């Protein structure tokens, strides 16, 4: 939503520490998606659970590939995030 | 330098463990000649002659004679330099991750410099081999999202102005139809004076399975493989024919000569992976390194490669 | 073309030191930090010294950058390699200060990128640090500092 | 000037890279000699 | 685009095995049959008149006359070759007959052809007779083997 600060890219569970790239720095990588209804060249918004859903987008995130399923609910999609809209 | 740089010593002591590329089997020892370049082009010029019209009869007195023209072609080969980056553990930080059996954090997927460099190098070579065969760079099974490459950079399968045969979807499993297309392509091949040379065939594993079936009522002691070898031997002056199977290919058959005069491979001497001097260091235990490789340098004559595509759709 | 392909007829006079930077051949920025994030992309057309946008094909080939702006602005091209068809792009997140193409304007004016990657007077993106300088009949450049997107 | 030679002592990073290319080339020559087809 | 030598390089070596139909290229300069007693003149080139009918063009007077592609009553000769470094067009006068490939307007042997305003041959004053059918090298570039015999009504 409007409270987004950054994105978590790594977690050390032993120390319970999450490494985060701030929203001011652009990123290109795989992120969790709400479902498999996302195609290439689609505007994506972060939901309340921190998952990317297909589109009032405060940030500009565009999907590079389609949703790929690994587990029953794990959906990984390659996305590039490059700041905030206006 | 080895006393001062630990990474340089580490690579030199692990360079032997990296396996040789499989693309070396696809070419003769004389077909490969290294060049000194990293990014640029190499151009060559070829001269041809042609007849403008019918000859002129020399009877009585005549001044207007028929002419023979000439033309030149400049052939350019492009080279591209590409780089990859990988993360590894710092040399000083190794001792704090050296467990009894394994070395490195299993949870964090962190490895020492030597083992990380070895695994990274092998992956790069696999990508290089895939390019030399298919002519394209991609990391998806579908083959989409290919890297846009410079022109004059072609592989064995995407080389233009070669004989291309397509097998229809209905005849995908009919080996007779497949061999029919091979025969048509072999007819259209134009080896010229370089016919007396060995030949190389590359097939996908599915094709290799269809080859061993008896030749077709079923024959005795005659299989589709034997028929194909004889058919190629008809046009190569009965020279040796080598058949290879590659998992990289899929429903494709590739036939081309092993003569340097027709097809030659001129890769950069720095094509194979080479470590970079720059190492990213920080206050933590994680470091970054870079590997460089060069792509390009395949030269072939027109209409000397047969490309058979079995439409599986 | 960043570098004038036509050869000059005379040797230049390397005696003066003033007003020797207002050329289209100048690549990069006036003030450059070693902690600036720099990317390269396939070049579609000639986006040199212009705002660029990401374009996706049919999926057969990867994404590229073409000169553009508006809501689709992705970055600013500050350099280009003609041999490799590669455009050096600074992301819109990173801030840039240098000379950019201007639509054919005074210091203190607020500038936004147009559909063709050209700066024009008014969401604002940059502020003009100088006036328009004419290099060719239709070529105008301006020193501008880009600080991202803000309404 | 190859990494196979124990006597080789690379003075700088440049000489190290050249020996790598020479080492690769000698491996290719050895591979074809060992190949029988 | 239209230059005698293509600027784009060739990716592959040509196959020099066949000897038939290898002269129908735009780079084939000169004439198919050429005598040692032919008169040939070079002139400054205005535009790119290669393999076209040319006419004399005069400037204000500061510079000498040059030749530009054209035909009709103003026809002076036929340009058979051009040197791009010097911008000099080799022109054979209309008083000298010529046999070679010439640009055709975008046709069977025996047809009568006259030059148009742009120096291209078109079916019908008669200047030359087509010796073959139109050969297409590009979507708009059509060449034709023709023999020019000057002007005649």
């Amino acid at each position: 939503g409007e409270d987004l600060y950054g994105i978590c890219i790594d977690i050390d569970e032993f120390s319970k520490t999450a490494t985060i790239v701030p929203i001011t720095n652009n990123f290109e990588g795989y992120l969790v998606a709400k479902d498999s209804t996302v195609k290439v060249k689609d505007k994506l918004i972060f939901n309340k659970d921190g998952a990317l859903e297909k589109v009032k987008a405060t940030i500009n995130a565009t999907a590079l590939t389609d949703a790929k399923q690994i587990s029953n609910e794990v959906y990984l999609v390659k996305v590039a995030v490059f700041g905030n809209k206006a | 330098l080895f006393d001062e740089n630990y990474y340089a010593k580490a690579v030199a002591n692990i360079i032997g463990e990296v396996k040789d590329p499989i693309m070396y089997k696809w070419f003769s020892p004389d077909q490969i000649e290294d060049v000194d370049l990293q990014m640029g082009y190499q151009k060559t010029v070829k001269w041809d002659a042609f007849l403008n019209a019918n000859p002129t009869t020399i009877a009585n007195e005549v001044n207007t004679i028929s002419t023979i023209g000439f033309s030149s072609e400049v052939v350019r080969l492009n080279y591209l330099k590409l780089q990859y980056k990988f993360r590894h553990l710092k040399q000083t930080s190794e001792k704090f991750y050296t467990s009894d059996s394994y070395i490195g954090d299993i949870n964090n997927n962190l490895l020492p410099f030597a083992q990380a460099y070895k695994l990274a190098s092998s992956e790069i070579i696999k990508l290089i081999n895939h390019f030399v065969l298919t002519g394209t760079v991609s990391i998806q099974k579908d083959g989409k999202n290919q890297k846009r490459l410079l022109p004059n950079m072609y592989g064995l399968l995407n080389m233009p102005e070669q004989i291309k045969e397509e097998v229809a979807s209905g005849d995908k499993d009919k080996m007779d139809k497949i061999f029919e297309k091979i025969e048509a392509g072999l007819s259209k091949l134009e080896l010229g004076d370089e016919f007396s040379t060995p030949m190389m065939v590359i097939v996908d594993p599915a094709t290799s399975l269809k080859l061993v079936k008896p030749y077709a009522a079923a024959s005795s002691c005659e299989k589709w493989e034997d028929v194909l070898i004889q058919t190629i031997k008809a046009i190569n002056n009965r020279e040796d024919v080598y058949i290879e199977t590659s998992n990289l290919l899929k429903h494709k058959i590739l036939i081309y000569p092993l003569n340097s005069e027709l097809i030659k491979f001129k890769p950069s001497k720095y094509m194979l992976p080479t470590p970079n001097e720059q190492v990213d260091k920080d206050s933590t235990d994680v470091a970054h390194s870079y590997i460089d490789f060069v792509l390009g340098g395949l030269l072939a004559t027109r209409k000397t490669i047969l490309q058979v595509n079995i439409k599986q759709s | 073309m960043k570098n004038p392909q036509q050869d000059s007829g005379l040797l230049s006079n390397s005696i003066d030191f003033r007003d020797q930077n207002l050329i289209f051949s100048n690549s990069g920025g006036v003030c450059t930090s070693s902690k600036d994030k720099i990317e390269n992309y396939p070049a579609k057309g000639y986006p040199y010294k212009r705002g660029v946008k990401l374009s996706f094909g049919d999926g057969t080939t990867e994404l590229e950058v073409e000169a553009g702006g508006g809501d689709d602005l992705y970055g600013v091209c500050s350099d280009i390699d003609e041999f490799s068809g590669m455009a050096t792009v600074i992301p819109i997140t990173n801030n840039f200060t240098g000379y950019l193409t201007l639509k054919k304007v005074n210091p203190g004016d607020k500038l936004n990128f147009n559909q063709h990657g050209e700066l024009e007077k008014v969401s604002v993106n940059a502020i003009a640090l100088s006036k328009a300088h004419k290099l060719t009949e239709d070529l105008f450049i301006v020193l501008a500092s880009v600080f991202g997107n803000r309404a | 000037a190859s990494l196979l030679d124990s006597n080789f002592v690379p003075i700088n990073f440049t000489e190290f890279v050249q020996a790598i290319s020479n080492t690769y080339k000698q491996r290719r020559i050895q591979f074809y000699e060992n190949l029988k087809r």
